[PDB]
């Protein structure tokens, strides 16, 4: 359309006001380019926020999945004294 | 909105709007500010439930 | 007494859920008034895409006084649309609120 912007706007050249009318729709998009990226902040700024809800997340599971660690390890050393009574019983009705 | 034109528009919708602007900013303020102290309850009582435990 | 108020319960865990989406069906609507943005809104006041027809059609009122008004026309509507469209955009927060 530049070519256009000086098809149309051929009597205008003793005008300055051509020039507006050059001048015109770069006004325009350079603002609209602006708002596509001004929408792009306020979605990154969301994702930059949902990305870290999933960091405190992995953090909140493995914090917790270190906790039944804890009780794994202990259980299985529970159930290890359980086993020292059924052998005890093998021992002593045997020594019995 | 106002001064493109109008400059006499610029208090008006200023006065319209930027008062619900700073009302819902000051709502910015306090919720975050309550947020941060319901987090903070969060916090201890995740360590109470260790503690007890 | 324990039946009492679990029997309480049920209506207030209702009452929260159905509020839950007259709650969002607000933020969609308020969404569409979202949509558009600080400097949208600013490329709107410029009449651009007809400025320049703007003063195409009004060639010969460089002598008039009133081809500035026919400038002001247009931007003294559109800044009273976009005041109506938030004006909406207040009560429908309002009722959120």
């Amino acid at each position: 359309k530049d070519i256009d912007g000086l098809d149309f706007t051929q009597p205008k050249k003793e005008a300055i006001k051509q020039a507006i009318k050059q001048g015109a729709e770069i006004a325009r998009k350079i603002l609209g380019k602006v708002s596509e990226g001004l929408k792009y902040i306020d979605l990154a700024d969301a994702r930059m926020k949902l990305s870290d809800q999933i960091d405190q997340l992995i953090t909140e599971t493995d914090e917790l999945k270190a906790k039944i660690r804890e009780v794994e390890l202990r259980l299985s050393g529970l159930k290890d004294v359980m086993q020292i009574d059924t052998e005890r019983t093998t021992l002593l009705t045997e020594a019995v | 909105s106002g001064m493109v034109g109008g400059i006499i528009s610029w208090a008006i919708t200023g006065g319209i709007f930027g008062d619900k602007a700073e009302k819902a900013r000051k709502q910015k303020n306090k919720l975050i500010d309550e947020v941060k102290d319901l987090q903070s309850q969060v916090k201890d009582k995740s360590a109470l439930q260790t503690s007890v435990q | 007494q324990k039946t009492e108020l679990q029997s309480d319960i049920d209506p207030k865990t209702e009452k929260r859920n159905k509020l839950d989406a007259d709650r969002e069906k607000i933020i969609e609507s308020q969404d569409v008034i979202r949509q558009n943005n600080i400097a949208d809104m600013f490329k709107d006041f410029i009449p651009s895409a007809k400025d320049i027809d703007g003063l195409d059609f009004t060639q010969p009122k460089k002598e008039a006084i009133k081809q500035a008004i026919k400038q002001g026309a247009e931007i003294a509507r559109k800044i009273l649309g976009k005041v109506s469209e938030g004006l909406k955009y207040i009560d429908l927060a309002d009722a959120r609120m």
